[PDB]
């Protein structure tokens, strides 16, 4: 369970340098519940 | 029935009349309404705008729709009799509870037609505990520390409330000098607090509880020896909702 | 307006920035965020003086390497604010290593507010006058900054100071520039270098006085590099106006593929209610009731800000939920009425969550009835969870509403009394359907005082030693439900809260304590409530 | 915690760590390990 600014920080651990996508919510799936790396993988740009 | 009536009794051990007391707004009533042991009649609890500590012992209630324990709506009834040494032997009578701040523990420990949803609408009693660690005492001030409790939502906890009061004897009830401590930063330094000058060689009772939004934990009472919130809650909820909306808008899944 | 018009793009790296070096007006929202692998050394090389106008808002979120906005938007003057980002027009969240705000050219904001949060390195908002830029003042949200956490320097660069709270306080934007001061006569047209007022048709600073054709912003409408209130009929109104050719080109660029079809009414992307489209482009009158149905994605939709209900103007029938959950002290009593004013039919349950600022529901003027096709658990059509501050629900004197579906929920309403709920039930006719509703008789009306009675008051002449006065003991109209009377007396201030209970011929009351040439306020309240008058 | 009592207020925070030169968050790191 990751919430707040650190929730964004973990994203920097995942994407690293791939950026973010250009175009319910992330909070309801990662902050309100339990999510893994696979769940939030695609959030970074390919 | 006071807002006097119970003052004329004072030294009475047997009560042959019903109780229709309506005291509303503990130490002041302890001197007079503090020598009651046996009650033979009907007991009714009216509006009490903190705790029912008037009956110190209440060893036996004779009693005699056959209701002996009636509790109406209250605005300041948060706790009840201390369920560690007090004993109740009510034989003839029934149970009827209205008490919105009455926590569920006072109902579950009763075994030592009543509505469940209405009772305990806002039960502000914590279930977990925080054991004290790194206890150091000095001649003038005492520094205390406790383990950090992190809810699933770290923004829910608004800080810590610390209670302290002089108590020469080891019998303290929550029923003050509350001090607010800001929440720490997530990382791991253990939270703690240093107090100001205190009377030397005086026993002190200390316990700390946490405040969270719509959970939490409170520490047990420990003994040591020397040698307007609605607006803030609304602002915190608004900030949390804004942060959640920003995170949802910025972060989009594939 | 030298330059093209940017359609609007969202900004990882600095490669996608050259689109901002040519266009002068962005027809959308500018969003620069998610810039992590950047350094301040490579940032002081690009400048965009062409950007003077922002259509919707400016959002900044975790832009590493940014130090000041002076080299980014030197000529940022006015913002239309047609579309807001959570009822805000300038959001600065989680700023990283910022020092001061470089928007020294900002003069006024048409719509929206400014919020800056999580600024642990920047503290310069104390010397900024947020009064001549945006009309709203209590809607601002300035917390979690370095101003209240550290006593950083607040040095200033000759401009006159501004007084809003105390003595003369200097106002400045950066270290080398300060806020521009305009005379009181220049209410909204700005002031030139010499301070002389210009024509009231150009927003912000004006190059020359009385020169509507020489300015960098148009107050009402822009046409051929000129500021006009209304363009000629050949030109049709995004709030500038363009000719019929632009609208035709936009319409042709939507039918081919992909949509927000553009029509003529003006050039709004949707005809108003009661009109139909035919193959000229004007919104022709419609035959037979045709509602403006606005389908809601995912079904239930929550509203938390102005932008949440922004895409609801002109909607007649909504195929979804309309749960309202707005937090904070910002009372959006005007934006909600403007947006949720044309709503007439709702095909779902109406839910009201915890909303401190929802003092009343006086915005559903056209709401005729609420359907229950998409209900919720418990067969509830009207759900109320917690209304901390709700002293009124509806004006049933002129507004008629009916409910033909399941029960309703009304709990935890300290400021709402039982009289309003009973009136709502009687008007809707639910009580006539013989159904088990959900109304709380304890948590509702406790903090609310709805006497709905005008008792008389027979006042007898008082005395210096004590005050003697009697009141009419109005008996209850059903049996004897009277429990006594409560009397309050604190003071009689210019044009605590102790109470006394009297058991239920006029009973009267006597009090002790009188002072020369003093007035006392005495009133009584019955319990089943009643009131007679407030006197001093 | 103003003027004079700073020394003996800090002395009972980090222990042997003396000094580094009106809650504990401003006191734990205000001394030399």
């Amino acid at each position: 369970t990751l919430c707040g600014a650190e929730l964004v920080d973990a994203l920097q651990f995942v994407c690293g340098d791939r950026g973010f996508y250009f175009n319910t919510g992330i909070v309801d799936e990662c902050c309100f519940r339990s999510c893994d790396l696979r769940r939030l993988e695609m959030y970074c740009a390919p | 029935t006071i807002d006097t009536s119970a003052q004329e009794l004072r030294g009475c051990t047997v009560i042959n009349g019903s109780l229709i007391i309506n005291i509303r707004g503990a130490a002041e009533l302890e001197a007079n309404l503090g020598l009651i042991e046996e009650i033979s009649g009907y007991l009714k609890i009216r509006r009490s705008y903190v705790s029912l500590s008037f009956f110190r012992k209440l060893r036996l209630i004779r009693g005699e729709g056959n209701y002996s324990f009636y509790a109406l709506d209250n605005q300041n009834l948060r706790q009840l009799w201390d369920w560690s040494k007090h004993n109740l032997t009510i034989t003839q009578g029934k149970l009827f509870f209205h008490n919105p701040k009455l926590c569920l523990s006072e109902i579950h420990k009763m075994e030592e037609d009543i509505a469940l949803k209405t009772n305990g609408d806002q039960a502000s009693c914590e279930n977990e505990l925080l054991k004290f660690s790194y206890i150091r005492t000095s001649f003038d001030k005492i520094l205390l520390r406790w383990e950090p409790y992190w809810p699933p939502d770290f923004r829910d906890l608004l800080g810590f409330m610390l209670f302290y009061k002089e108590a020469p004897y080891q019998n303290v009830t929550e029923f003050w000098t509350v001090v607010d401590i800001d929440p720490p930063l997530r990382s791991q330094n253990h939270p703690g607090w240093l107090m100001r000058g205190l009377k030397p060689w005086t026993q002190y009772a200390i316990f700390v509880k946490t405040l969270v939004t719509f959970y939490g934990a409170k520490s047990d009472i420990i003994y040591v020896q020397t040698d307007q919130i609605l607006k803030e809650l609304e602002e915190s909820s608004f900030r949390k909702t804004f942060e959640d909306y920003l995170h949802n808008v910025v972060f989009v899944p594939r």
